[PDB]
């Protein structure tokens, strides 16, 4: 879990993306991807730290772990799964 | 020290 | 409605979370804040994680941009409110 | 003619857009503010996005680098305008 | 000789130009500031660049972190020079 | 022994080096400073690289985050050190 | 528990650690401070790295962020306590 209902967490935004890749296993993140959705994945990109730079650096990859966007995962909400992540292929 | 609002040292 | 909802929330950054402090006096903190507001002008100890501990005489509203493990009740004579 | 357009407007920089507040109390801020320059001193209470809420003892024109939800009318005596 | 020269001029930065403002009301400044030093105290009107204006109730030496397009002369008793 | 070595020293960053000015009128400054420590309270002049000046009304220990090329002798009736 | 704990400490960040200070007088301090909360106003003396100092006419309960080596017992008349 994130942390606040709407958005990401407030005081340490985006480690929530951390700790969701450091608790897939260590051999599911091999070959693992993150699944999204557009407005989820523009809304993460969005993510900025506290000058004004969005903090993350074709496939449109995030961490180095390749991003399949979806169209059919929910958006976030209160209580939505909109990021999933792992070794979908096992 | 300068212009921010910051709560901050400097 | 936050326009700086993604923006992340250093240490320089203002205010997002507030809580009053008690003088708890060996005890932690719940959480350590960035800065206190002091409410009541007076006396105030506070502790370092290294342990090592002065007394503040503080004014009435300043706010003092220090980070303390733990508010000791000995010499604090003055309420103050931390902010996180 | 600003100089700084092409910058980024930080939590840290400079008051952008200001805009009076008004002790709505349950009924949230139409934007939250970075901060909030004190018109009339007195006492003020901020509630967190978190919920908690403290009174503020503050002065007349001091700026305090707080980041309210809402702003209540209960302990309210003290008129402020926010900054963002 | 500064050895900052290499440096960016931040919002954050200190005032590398400063320059007195007058009270123009209903035409713009030349260069809107980054923060402005208040002269003699008083009160003076501010506009941004959404158009909302509110009188401040300013001290006398203090800085006032706010950047604003227009400072009318309908209910300014303040004299301040602008930084930038 | 600074645990702070490493880092390197912005303009934002406190205050490493610090020298006292004098009011030296049309001889340009050996170093310009990030800011001025006020010692004694009064009126001084301070002139910007771009050549404009006012006049500042300080106060008696305020620093000033401006950062001046010349301080003439004109007007200046105040003691400062510079901070850089 | 903090949840600034993965962050780093900056020079701009707030006072983690807090020591007092005495006039050691040509011993140098132990750790230099990023800044200086003083405890009892007065005069104390600074003196930088590269060796110049001055006076400060300091008043009660002041940060003043400045990075001094040494502070000298000639001229200290004010306690103040270290912030780093």
């Amino acid at each position: 879990a994130t942390g606040a209902a709407g958005d990401f967490a407030a005081v340490n935004a985006s480690d929530a993306v951390v700790d969701l890749v450091y608790a897939l296993g260590a051999e599911y993140r091999a070959n693992a991807s993150f699944v999204m959705n557009s407005k989820t994945a523009g809304a993460v990109r969005k993510m900025k730290d506290a000058d004004g730079r969005f903090l993350w650096a074709e496939p449109a990859r995030l961490m180095g772990y390749p991003v399949l966007i979806a169209e059919d995962m929910p958006d976030i909400a209160a209580n939505a799964y909109a990021i999933a992540f792992g070794d979908f292929g096992n | 020290i300068a212009l921010g609002l910051g709560l901050g040292l400097a | 409605m936050d326009v700086f909802a993604k923006h992340a929330v250093s240490l320089e950054s203002p205010a997002v979370r507030h809580y009053e402090i008690t003088p708890s006096d060996s005890t932690d903190l719940a959480r350590r804040p960035r800065a206190l507001r002091v409410q009541t002008g007076g006396t105030l100890v506070l502790r370092d994680e290294t342990g090592i501990t002065v007394t503040y005489t503080v004014f009435a509203g300043e706010i003092l941009p220090v980070r303390p493990v733990r508010v000791l009740a000995t010499g604090t004579t003055a309420t103050a409110v931390g902010w996180e």
